[PDB]
DNA sequence: ACTGCTTTCGCATGAACCTCCCAACTACTTTTCCTCACACTTGTACTCCA
DNA sequence: TGGAGTACAAGTGTGAGGAAAAGTAGTTGGCGGAAGTAAAGCAGT
């Protein structure tokens, strides 16, 4: 293997500033994870970790989802985004996992 | 003491122009200038009937890149350079074939005295 | 590439890098103009 | 110092200093022309005209341990093997190794043939090695008090 | 004349170097990789000022 | 009532920036005169 290909395989620096999200956007753009697979983030299994992360009362698990359900597209389905478009990183917070944190 | 040759080309040291410090008789001698016909390529501007008379035809990039510049008598002298550039492309890239009877199997229509020289 | 540049050193050309003037009309980016060499010569010797 | 200050199941500290001065003791000339990165001399290199700091620390630490363990001839033969013909600090400890011998041999616990003319070598070694320490560069010893320590070793002899 | 300086000789046979170029130890270029920020322009929102 | 515009926020064009293993280079160390007895032609005064 060459000196650059054997340096790209060892992961010297871990993904930062949303580097890992933007690679999913390229991955959902070269192959269509949309329209073939269920691009539905299990957002109920996300917040249960986020409930037990900082020891908040479990009332906030259902205080959150009604805020999510009120401000959402078709109530449910925080759909995972695709980018076949270009080297432009959507600043819309199009990433479905990124949207649950702001809620 | 001088047979076992130098890497430097036969230059022209007292010349002041860069096209003059490289003499035209050094790389290709004055006898081999008239063993090449010049009108077989310039009269036919064609995509196949100009590539047909090259010694090493290939699907490469640089070979058909500098060829499609102009059809002008200024590059008539440099037209045989590209014909002799492509003939030197067959010699360096082959190190396992050590004869001439197998040299035809990689080329198509090689020259007469330029190959043996 | 550096196997090719060492062949020109016997000739005597000062193989140096390109310029930003020699960057736009040659298909190479302006920032990565260091690994992209241009070999000229000097007319007395 | 984490080995020497530990003293629970320590490697005594001094054996690590011996490890350093076996594989990093160089005799290269310090070239001073190349730009240096990642090695910087005054605590980690060992070229000519600079005895390394782990080398001279190996000398002093194996002399203090040599005194606390009362083997003195091992170190005095060990320091004998390099002549560092540039500096003065290894000559002073090579002087001080004999001065500690002249201290211990001059007890004599009487209340007498070879024990007298043995010590008179060590008195002579200190007066020469301190003299050759002064012959070298700047290493300002108390060359007055150390003479006054040898005279007290001859008053024990008389 | 006898001068000097030659010179030939010897017991068998057995055994009885000098540049130079390669090495260690460093640094600095080499030869291709993936990862986004920036500069505008059309667009939709703002509140006019008579 | 109406249109001005100025903003706000969206959309398109374009190469500059951080990374590592190989390589190169860059400079040293280091190696392979108490021997005899005798003749001779050559010199000397």
């Amino acid at each position: 293997l060459p000196n650059y290909y054997v340096s790209i395989l060892e992961g010297s620096i871990s993904p930062f500033n949303g580097q890992l999200y933007n690679k999913i956007a390229l991955t959902c753009g070269m192959i269509h994870f949309k329209e073939f697979f269920n691009s539905e983030i299990s957002c109920q299994g996300l917040l249960l970790k986020l409930v037990m992360q900082c020891a908040l009362p479990p009332e906030f698990y259902f205080y959150t989802k009604q805020v999510i359900e009120f401000e959402e597209t078709d109530i449910r389905n925080l759909t995972l985004w695709e980018r076949t478009d270009e080297r432009h990183t959507g600043r819309v917070s199009n990433h479905a996992e990124l949207r649950v944190l702001s809620y | 003491d001088e047979i076992t040759d130098r890497p430097t080309p036969l230059a022209n040291i007292d010349a002041t122009d860069v096209e003059q410090i490289y003499p035209i008789e050094s790389i290709i001698p004055k006898k081999e200038l008239q063993f090449i016909r010049v009108s077989s390529i310039l009269k036919e501007a064609d995509k196949e009937k100009k590539l047909e008379l090259f010694p090493y035809q290939n699907n490469s990039k640089y070979v058909a890149k500098k060829l499609d510049s102009l059809t002008q008598p200024s590059q008539m002298t440099k037209l045989q350079l590209l014909y002799y550039l492509s003939l030197l492309l067959g010699v360096y890239e082959n190190r396992r074939v050590n004869n001439k009877t197998k040299l035809l199997e990689r080329l198509n229509s090689p020259p007469e005295i330029l190959v043996d020289g | 590439p550096s196997k090719v540049v060492s062949l020109f050193r016997v000739l005597g050309a000062i193989v140096k890098g390109a310029t930003v003037a020699q960057a736009e009309a040659f298909g190479i980016p302006k920032s990565t103009a260091a690994s992209y060499k241009i070999a000229t010569m000097k007319v007395p010797f | 110092v984490e080995i020497l200050d530990n003293l629970s199941n320590s490697s005594s500290g001094l054996d690590f200093l011996q490890w350093m001065c076996q594989i990093y003791s160089s005799k290269s000339r310090f070239v001073q022309n190349i730009n240096y990165r990642s090695i910087v001399p005054p605590f980690q290199t060992g070229s000519r005209t600079h005895t390394a700091k782990f080398a001279i620390t190996y000398l002093w630490s194996s002399l203090i341990n040599c005194q606390k363990s009362m083997l003195i001839d091992k170190i005095s033969e060990w320091v004998l093997t390099p002549p560092f013909m540039e500096d003065a600090e290894v000559w002073f400890i090579y002087a001080s190794c004999h001065l500690l011998k002249a201290d211990t041999l001059s007890r004599q616990f009487v209340n007498r043939d070879i024990k007298i003319n043995q010590v008179i070598k060590h008195i002579h070694y200190v007066r020469t090695f301190l003299k050759i320490c002064l012959d070298k560069g700047g290493f300002a010893v108390p060359s007055r008090l150390i003479e006054n320590q040898l005279k007290s070793f001859e008053s024990r002899l008389y």
